């Protein structure tokens, strides 16, 4: 497979961002 | 003496404004 | 013509006049040291190293003379409180005199080098252009620096041929100049071990001699010569400024936290000794040992040295000052005269209460008294209509042990409250507030002023490093970029490698 | 498969924006329910 | 046969979408970890054990109240390394002890070094003077003085700013109540440089946009510009006459104009950094001694200066017990300073 | 002496005089209160 | 003797060397496979 | 008001020394051959 | 020399790949919270774990070098 | 330019302006020493910081424990 | 004094229009330094090593004095190419718009807190399973606000609420 | 010694004002064309 610097830079930001957004979405349904 | 000092500096600034505007280096197209 | 901020660039291609300007700068700095010492000697009161040491009096260069072994005056006193001492020539006055004479000699040498700038030594024999072989100069100067560093450590600090350095006990009670042996184990890297200072100068000195010889004998790699512009004296200014702001941050740090080279009898205590109640713990330890040995309470506290009690007082904390509160600490709370003794507060049931001390952060602080478990038992109220803990309601009294007021008890509430207000500052002292017309507002010590100046200068010298480093590496574009800059060299797509015309 | 513009950019932008609105709207809903609602 | 160093230099400086460079070897990991640490901490990590505070989305905070908070005061100025003697390699305990604060501060510092190095490296490769790097020294002076020198002068990292929106607002009010920081002339010069810089930004952009030459037929005028054109796109002569007649003075030199736009905000931030270095030592511009002597003797003498000190005294007494929990302050109701009724 | 070839004339134009005097006077207006204290 | 914090110091040192060593080995390897072409 | 007695001399020299430096440079620029 | 982003994100191949990976990452993050794992990785108190039932005091760390053991003691006092 | 007695003596020490060793020269050895120096600074920093704690090294004014 | 009282009475720091104001002046200062440095970075060489580079521009000259293509080539590599302005008219519109809009919002912040629509209030927003408040940094701000509130105009209030 | 507090500023300006006047005049003489 051929990976470029741009591809790497994009996904180091994009992949955690989606994971974090799913985590924060789930948090909206936590009750004390 | 401190009031005199403050008013003196202020007055020097106002004088500088006057010279900076009316006695400026004239802008010249060359 | 040259703009005002570039006038000194006339020295860049003139080694003789650069030397002259450096001589003049050296003359000014040496003259400052001499005149500063004379001013301090004309103002310093040597009569009480216990409650009026130099760091209460705004003394800045006196501690640096004392740190390296100059402790006596030609007039017969020493900074440890001795009388009838003979310091020889190297008294505080002799040091000042030597710096003044040095200043004049440097001034004269500057004149000669300014007039006779065109020395054959400064010309490259092949080109006849002015030329300094900066790599070899570095070796020469590093070798000399190593020799001096080694000799300072091996002869002066050891006392082998010289006076030693200032050392003291952990509570700054018994300081004096002593010979110090080098510490060659891991504790030599403990900043509080003076033997590590001796070992450092011996070992780094030897390393400086060896590296100096290397730099005298081995030419720079062509790769480094070109990359660091070693033909350009401004490269040396850039990296020298960097080393100097590094050193300046280090001396600011060790002054603020304390080390074996910033002793508390010369620069005053640190703020962290108040934060951690360092002196209060030692005072209590001694009192408890006295009590456990059968002493009465009056005897136990009377055994506490005045000097120890004085360190346990927030007016000596260097983090209590103000940027425009100028002068000696004595100008604020006064010239300390005597310890009043230890105040013990009690309520009408006889329980001992403790005044909550002021943290350094607070310009003002309430008066609150707790029992030994921290339960509030009394205070000075603001609103009175719902007061429950007033000294009047709780019958608060104060008794003194040791000091001027030893054996006395006060019950008048305004008087008890007055002493409680002093107790938030720690141990209570009597001050002369008239001699200097003191204003009652805390000032920092030379420990504080040194730290401030050197942290500020260090940060400013970071800009100087960046600036001259840029001018060195971008010398070719300092007047602007090439008028016909290839649009392919800055646009995208033309070159594979940025800034490489051969990868088009 | 890799040809650009098979899916019009105006549709990509509209759907993506609606996704942003939905997720941000969910976060504002969560300011009034569950943890952080003061209730 | 070239040599591995030059071959690496070639690849690092390839013209690509994201320039890398030698500087990128420092910049990209440290910037990514500083940013990633902040997002991780504000999303998942508490401040219960260091501050008695909730501070993450997981706990119910919102974007304005999340933070990565400083370690407890009892940590002193510990580097708080993951493998250090406090956390001893335990990632969970490290987070609970505040290790993400020093993680972010230190990777952030080295990332800023990497970025300034990137500015130098790109300027050298493209062949421009490195003034952008020089201007960036002001952000660096601010970060270093505020996030490193200031806590290093105080008792511990605890009193550094915490990395969060509301946490930073708390830092502002702390500096008012404890340092009287608004009275400090170095802060005042900083304010002048920031507001003066914003003024220059607005007035220069507005002046250019309203002295444009008509270089096209469109009523929207952006299309009538060509990057390669030799001619100025607006009239310096007409702009100079306008401001000379409106305000009394005007720029006449475009080079000075643009240097001055750099000089003003850069110098202002540098001055504010100096004042904070003083505040590291509590070397405040807190009082005017002559004012205090007069007010202490004359209970009818009042100025806005004495009025603001009363506010500071309120800030200190009412915020310190919860803001400095390691002190275990208990201030009985009767000692709290307060005016009538309120 | 033979003349030193590294000398250069120095200049300060009128605008720079006005800018510098403004800087000095305003710095003085700012700092004087703290000097009197 | 080797205290726990000295053991930690060596762990941090070796960890940093590994990060730097791997980074440069990778960058060097990439730069060698993917060379620029010159005339 | 009980101000610091050195405030007057400090302010005077703070103004005078750099202002005079600039006046010296300006006047000797004007007098140079045009 | 690389393809413009607008060509990539308007291609079918881009959306075939990311119609799987983007929801998968979103769901994994959701589960990271909903399983409670996020609490235990980072040491964040659950809503019932800030205080013990009787005391109302903050478990503030006061010991630099035994802070780790001090937190471990504050946590054992909850259950 | 003026020759002097002391200038004639110092002449060799300012005679090799611009002279370089070929290529990378001793740069590798220099890098090693820089690496050692960095580790040394890290050690004394972490000792002062109480991140590195050594037997018999009590970083305090007091020498007890 | 005006600012500190305002913070106690409106929590202006927690108001988004003041936040936009701060972005306006922080961003205006940033963009001023940025624009100033980029133009200064790419001035065309027109002076000798002695004189100020300012003499390389003559008032009213027709030609541009810096290489905007060089400036763009630097800044597009500093971030990425499409993040950089190559259109000087767009660039200078942005320089005008950012601080101006930011200060418009700042002014609207004061002008709407004038009618007591105040900054966000998250005081006691976080609550544990039993009902204990878990403080956030918003609550620490509130403690400072209270300290200002109770002290300001210390002789002027006779009744328990400061309603104007 | 209880000296007059204005003696310092009086002496300083007595020296500085005329000295500066002469330095200004001298320097702009030197800068004139030779
Ligand atoms: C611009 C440059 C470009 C950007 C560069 C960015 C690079 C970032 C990397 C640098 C990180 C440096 C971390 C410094 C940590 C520190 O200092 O940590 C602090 C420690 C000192 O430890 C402190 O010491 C205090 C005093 O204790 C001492 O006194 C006590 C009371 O008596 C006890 O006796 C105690 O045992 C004794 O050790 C307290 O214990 C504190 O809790 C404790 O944290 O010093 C030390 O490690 C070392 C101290 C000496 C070296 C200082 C140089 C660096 C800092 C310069 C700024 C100084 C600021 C001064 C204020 C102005
Ligand atoms: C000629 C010899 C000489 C001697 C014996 C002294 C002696 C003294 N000086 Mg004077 N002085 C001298 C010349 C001398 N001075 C000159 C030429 C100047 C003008 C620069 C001064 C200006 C001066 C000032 C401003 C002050 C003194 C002070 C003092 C006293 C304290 C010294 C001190 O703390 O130094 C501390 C020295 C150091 C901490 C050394 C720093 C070395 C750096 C870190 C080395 C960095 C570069 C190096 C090459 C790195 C590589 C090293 C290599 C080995 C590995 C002491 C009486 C102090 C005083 O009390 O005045 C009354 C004081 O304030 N001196
Ligand atoms: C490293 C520098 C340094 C340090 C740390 C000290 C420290 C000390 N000095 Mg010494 N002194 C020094 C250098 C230093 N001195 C020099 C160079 C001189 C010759 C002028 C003196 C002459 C001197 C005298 C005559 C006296 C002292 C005294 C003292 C003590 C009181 C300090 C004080 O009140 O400062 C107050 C500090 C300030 C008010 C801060 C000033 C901040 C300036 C004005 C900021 C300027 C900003 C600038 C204009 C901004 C430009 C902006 C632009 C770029 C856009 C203290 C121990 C006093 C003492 O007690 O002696 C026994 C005393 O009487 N010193
Ligand atoms: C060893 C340290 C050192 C040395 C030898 C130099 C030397 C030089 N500098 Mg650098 N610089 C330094 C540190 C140093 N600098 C630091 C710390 C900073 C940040 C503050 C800078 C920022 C800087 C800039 C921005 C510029 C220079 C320039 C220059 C060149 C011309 C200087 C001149 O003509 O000024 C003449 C100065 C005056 C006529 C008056 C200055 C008055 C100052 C502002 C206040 C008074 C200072 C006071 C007298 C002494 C304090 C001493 C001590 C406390 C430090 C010259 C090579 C210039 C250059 O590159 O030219 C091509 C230039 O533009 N320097
Ligand atoms: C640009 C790269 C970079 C830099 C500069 C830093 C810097 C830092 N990191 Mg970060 N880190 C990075 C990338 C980086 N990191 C990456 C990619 C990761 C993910 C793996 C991390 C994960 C990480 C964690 C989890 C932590 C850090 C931490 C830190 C801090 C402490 C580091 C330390 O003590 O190392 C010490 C090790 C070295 C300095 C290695 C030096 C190797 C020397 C030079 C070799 C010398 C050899 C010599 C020449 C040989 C002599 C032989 C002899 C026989 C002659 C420091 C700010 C810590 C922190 O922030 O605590 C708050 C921390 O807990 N980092
Ligand atoms: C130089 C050429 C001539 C120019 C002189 C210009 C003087 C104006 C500038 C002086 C300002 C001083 C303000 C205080 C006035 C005063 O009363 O001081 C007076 C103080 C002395 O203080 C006096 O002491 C007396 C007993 O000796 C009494 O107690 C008096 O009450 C007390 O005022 O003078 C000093 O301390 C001067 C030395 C201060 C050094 C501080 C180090 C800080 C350096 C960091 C600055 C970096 C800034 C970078 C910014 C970019
Ligand atoms: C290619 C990669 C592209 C993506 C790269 C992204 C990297 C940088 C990401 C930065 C994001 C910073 C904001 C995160 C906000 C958040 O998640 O809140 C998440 C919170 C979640 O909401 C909270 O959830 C809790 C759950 O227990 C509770 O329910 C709370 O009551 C509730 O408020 O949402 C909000 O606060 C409301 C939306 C706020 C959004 C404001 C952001 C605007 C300000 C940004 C300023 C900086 C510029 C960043 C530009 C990007
Ligand atoms: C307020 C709404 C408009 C804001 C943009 C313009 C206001 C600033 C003026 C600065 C000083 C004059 C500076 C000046 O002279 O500008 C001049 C500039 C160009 O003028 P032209 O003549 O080419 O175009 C204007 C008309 O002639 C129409 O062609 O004007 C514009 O670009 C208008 C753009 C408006 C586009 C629609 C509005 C977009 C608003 C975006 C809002 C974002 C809000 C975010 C909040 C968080
Ligand atoms: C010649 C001669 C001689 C004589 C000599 C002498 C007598 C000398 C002197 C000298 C001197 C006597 C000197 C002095 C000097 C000083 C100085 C140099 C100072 C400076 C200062 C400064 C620089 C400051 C600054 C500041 C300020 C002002 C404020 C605050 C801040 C600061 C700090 C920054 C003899 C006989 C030997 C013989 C031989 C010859
Ligand atoms: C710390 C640490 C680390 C690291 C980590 C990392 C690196 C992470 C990353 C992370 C990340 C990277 C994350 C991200 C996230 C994101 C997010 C969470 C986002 C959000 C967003 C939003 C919400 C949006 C908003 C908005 C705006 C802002 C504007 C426009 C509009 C809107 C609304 C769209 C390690 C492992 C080394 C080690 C340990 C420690
Ligand atoms: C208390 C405040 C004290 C402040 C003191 C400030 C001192 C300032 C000194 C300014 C130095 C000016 O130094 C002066 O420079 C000019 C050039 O600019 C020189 O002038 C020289 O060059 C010019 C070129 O135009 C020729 O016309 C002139 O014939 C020639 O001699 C002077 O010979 C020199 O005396
Ligand atoms: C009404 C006075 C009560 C007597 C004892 C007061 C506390 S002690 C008192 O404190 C003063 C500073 O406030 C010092 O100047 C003074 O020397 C000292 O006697
Ligand atoms: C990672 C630190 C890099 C410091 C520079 C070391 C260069 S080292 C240098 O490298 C050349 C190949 O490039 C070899 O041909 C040469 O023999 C070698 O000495
Ligand atoms: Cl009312
Ligand atoms: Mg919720």
């Amino acid at each position: 497979p051929i990976f470029t610097v741009r591809w790497v830079a994009v996904h180091t930001l994009a992949v955690p961002t989606i994971f974090f957004l799913g985590a924060i979405a789930a948090m909206q349904f936590i009750q004390r | 003496m401190e009031t005199i000092t403050y008013v003196f500096i202020f007055a020097c600034i106002i004088a500088l404004f006057f010279f900076a505007i009316f006695f400026r280096e004239p802008p010249r197209i060359t | 013509g040259l703009p005002w901020y570039r006038v000194h660039t006339v020295l860049i291609n003139d080694p003789g006049r650069l030397i002259a300007a450096h001589l003049m700068h050296t003359a000014l700095v040496a003259g400052w040291a001499g005149s500063m010492a004379l001013y301090e000697l004309a103002t310093f009161d040597p009569s009480d190293p216990v409650l009026n040491p130099m760091w209460r009096q705004g003394m800045f260069v006196l501690p640096f003379m004392a740190r390296l072994g100059v402790t006596g005056s030609w007039s017969g006193w020493s900074i440890t409180g001795e009388t009838g001492i003979d310091p020889g020539f190297w008294s505080f006055e002799g040091v000042a005199l030597a710096h003044i004479v040095l200043s004049g000699l440097l001034f004269l040498a500057a004149c000669w080098h300014w007039v006779y700038w065109d020395l054959e030594l400064f010309r490259d024999p092949r080109t006849g252009e002015p030329a300094l072989d900066l790599p070899k100069m570095f070796g020469i100067h590093l070798f000399l620096a190593g020799l001096l560093c080694f000799g300072f450590g091996a002869f002066h600090l050891t006392g082998l041929f010289g006076p030693g350095m200032w050392v003291s006990d952990p509570y700054g009670l018994t300081g004096s100049v002593q010979p110090v042996a080098p510490e060659w184990g891991p504790d030599g890297f403990n900043p509080y071990n003076p033997g590590g200072v001796v070992a450092h100068h011996i070992a780094a000195g030897i390393v400086g001699i060896i590296a100096g010889l290397f730099h005298i004998l081995v030419r720079p790699p062509q790769r480094l010569y070109k990359a660091l512009r070693m033909g350009n004296i401004e490269t040396v200014l850039s990296s020298s400024i960097a080393a100097v702001f590094f050193a300046a941050f280090v001396v600011a740090g060790t002054m603020w936290y304390g080390s074996a080279t910033t002793p508390i009898e010369l620069f005053g205590p640190t703020r962290y000794q108040w934060d951690s109640s360092y002196f209060q713990q030692e005072i209590n330890r001694r009192v408890q040992a006295s009590l456990a040995s059968g002493a009465t309470l009056e005897e136990a506290w009377s055994a506490i040295p005045e000097k120890l009690a004085f360190y346990d007082y927030i007016g000596n904390n260097p983090a209590k000052g103000g940027l425009f509160r100028t002068g000696p600490m004595n100008k604020g709370d006064g010239i300390a005269q005597a310890w009043k003794g230890h105040a013990v507060f009690r309520n009408k049931e006889g329980e001992e209460l403790f005044v909550r001390r002021m943290p350094a952060f607070f310009e003002s602080f309430p008066v609150i008294l707790t029992d030994k478990n921290g339960v509030v038992k009394a205070d000075i109220p603001f609103r009175r209509a719902e007061s429950k803990y007033s000294f009047e309601q709780q019958g608060v009294t104060v008794s003194f042990y040791g000091g001027e007021l030893n054996g006395q008890t006060f019950t008048d509430p305004p008087t008890v409250k007055s002493y409680a207000r002093k107790a938030i500052f720690g141990e209570i002292f009597e001050f002369d507030t008239e001699t200097l017309n003191s204003d009652g507002i805390f000032r920092t010590s030379p420990r504080g002023w040194f730290t401030f100046a050197h942290a500020v200068f260090a940060l400013l010298f970071f800009f100087g490093h960046i600036w001259h480093g840029a001018r060195t590496l971008f010398r070719d574009v300092f007047s602007g970029i090439d008028p016909e800059l290839s649009p392919e060299q800055v646009e995208w797509g033309f070159y594979q490698k940025v800034g490489d015309v051969t990868t088009r | 498969m890799s040809e650009g513009g098979r899916i019009p950019l105006w549709i990509v932008a509209t759907v993506a924006g609606m996704g942003v609105i939905v997720i941000v709207g969910l976060f504002f809903y969560g300011a009034y329910a569950g943890l952080g609602s003061s209730l | 046969e070239r040599g591995w160093f030059d071959i690496l230099d070639d690849w690092l400086k390839r013209d690509r979408f994201v320039f890398v460079g030698w500087s990128g070897i420092l910049l990209f990991p440290c910037a990514y970890l500083a940013l990633g640490g902040w997002l991780t901490g504000t999303t998942f990590v508490t401040s219960w054990y260091t501050h008695g505070l909730a501070s993450s989305y997981l706990e119910g905070c919102n974007f304005l109240t999340v933070a990565v908070s400083t370690p407890a005061n009892s940590m002193g100025h510990s580097l708080l390394l993951l493998w250090g003697p406090e956390a001893q390699g335990d990632f969970t305990r490290w987070c609970q002890l505040g290790g993400l604060w020093t993680f972010i501060a230190l990777h952030g510092a080295f990332g800023l070094i990497g970025f300034m190095l990137r500015q130098f490296e790109i300027a050298r490769l493209v062949g421009v003077r490195p003034y952008n790097a020089i201007a960036f020294s002001a952000p660096i002076a601010v970060f270093v003085s505020v996030f490193l020198i200031y806590p290093l002068g105080q008792s511990s990292w605890f009193f550094a700013p915490s990395f969060g929106v509301a946490a930073i607002f708390r830092f502002l009010l702390f500096f008012q109540g404890f340092h009287n920081w608004t009275l400090n002339p170095f802060h005042m010069m900083g304010v002048a440089g920031v507001l003066g810089g914003a003024l220059l930004c607005a007035i220069h952009g507005a002046t250019v946009e309203n002295t444009l030459f008509q270089d096209g037929e469109g009523a929207s005028t952006f299309r009538a510009f060509n990057p390669t054109q030799a001619e100025e796109t607006y009239s310096m002569v007409t702009a100079n006459r306008f401001w000379s007649q409106i305000f009394g003075i005007a720029f006449s030199n475009k080079r000075w104009l643009h240097f001055f736009m750099l000089f003003v905000p850069v110098t202002g931030l540098w001055m504010s950094a100096i004042g904070v270095v003083g505040l590291a030592l509590n070397l405040r511009s807190y009082d005017f001694i002559s004012q205090e002597i007069r007010a202490a003797e004359d209970p009818e003498f009042e100025t806005f200066y004495t009025k603001n000190l009363l506010l500071n005294e309120g800030i200190r007494a009412w915020m310190a017990p919860q803001d400095q929990p390691h002190e275990n302050f208990v201030f009985p109701e009767e000692v709290l300073p307060r005016g009538n009724a309120l | 002496m033979e003349p030193n070839p590294n000398r250069q004339p120095v200049e300060l134009n009128r605008t720079s005089l006005y800018l510098g005097l403004l800087l000095i006077l305003v710095l003085a207006l700012l700092f004087s209160s703290y000097f009197f204290n | 003797t080797i205290t726990p914090s000295l053991k930690g110091f060596f762990i941090g040192l070796l960890s940093g060397a590994v990060v730097l060593g791997l980074t440069f080995a990778v960058l060097i390897a990439i730069s060698q496979i993917d060379k620029v072409q010159r005339s | 008001m009980e101000v610091n007695q050195l405030g007057l001399i400090a302010t005077a020299l703070f103004v005078l020394v750099p202002s005079v430096f600039l006046i010296i440079l300006y006047v000797q620029t004007e007098s140079q051959q045009k | 020399g690389e393809r413009p982003f607008s060509d990539i994100i308007t291609s079918v191949r881009y959306w075939v790949i990311h119609s799987i990976t983007i929801p998968a990452l979103f769901i994994a993050g959701w589960l990271f919270v909903s399983t409670g794992l996020a609490y235990d990785v980072f040491g964040t108190p659950r809503p019932d774990s800030y205080y013990a039932q009787e005391q109302r005091s903050i478990p503030l760390v006061t010991d630099r070098f035994e802070a780790k053991q001090q937190v471990e003691t504050f946590l054992e006092q909850l259950k | 330019a003026r020759r002097t007695w002391l200038g004639d003596i110092l002449r060799p020490l300012n005679s090799e302006y611009g002279k370089v060793a070929p290529g990378w020269g001793t740069t590798p050895l220099m890098a090693v020493f820089m690496g050692l120096f960095l580790v040394f600074l890290l050690i004394i920093l972490e000792i002062y910081n109480s991140t590195l704690i050594l037997d018999g090294v009590n970083v305090s004014w007091k020498a007890l424990g | 004094n005006f600012m500190i009282v305002f913070q106690a009475e409106h929590n202006i720091l927690m108001h988004p229009f003041h936040m936009l104001g701060v972005a306006g002046v922080f961003g205006g200062a940033l963009f001023a330094a940025m624009h100033g440095s980029l133009v200064t970075s790419s001035l065309i060489r027109e002076t000798t090593e002695t004189e100020s580079t300012n003499y390389g521009y003559k008032f009213g000259q027709e030609e541009e004095t810096y290489n905007i293509v060089a400036a763009h080539g630097y800044f597009g590599r500093l971030i990425f190419q499409y993040a950089s302005f190559n259109n000087s008219r767009s660039l200078h519109f942005f320089l005008a718009a950012w601080p101006v809009v930011g200060i418009w919002f700042a002014a609207l912040g004061i002008s709407t807190m004038a009618f007591n629509l105040n900054g966000f209030n998250f005081n006691h927003s976080v609550v544990d399973a039993q009902g204990n408040v878990i403080n956030t940094w918003a609550d620490i701000i509130n403690r400072a606000n209270i300290g200002i509130e109770v002290m300001h105009e210390r002789n002027a209030h006779n009744f328990p609420l400061d309603l104007a």
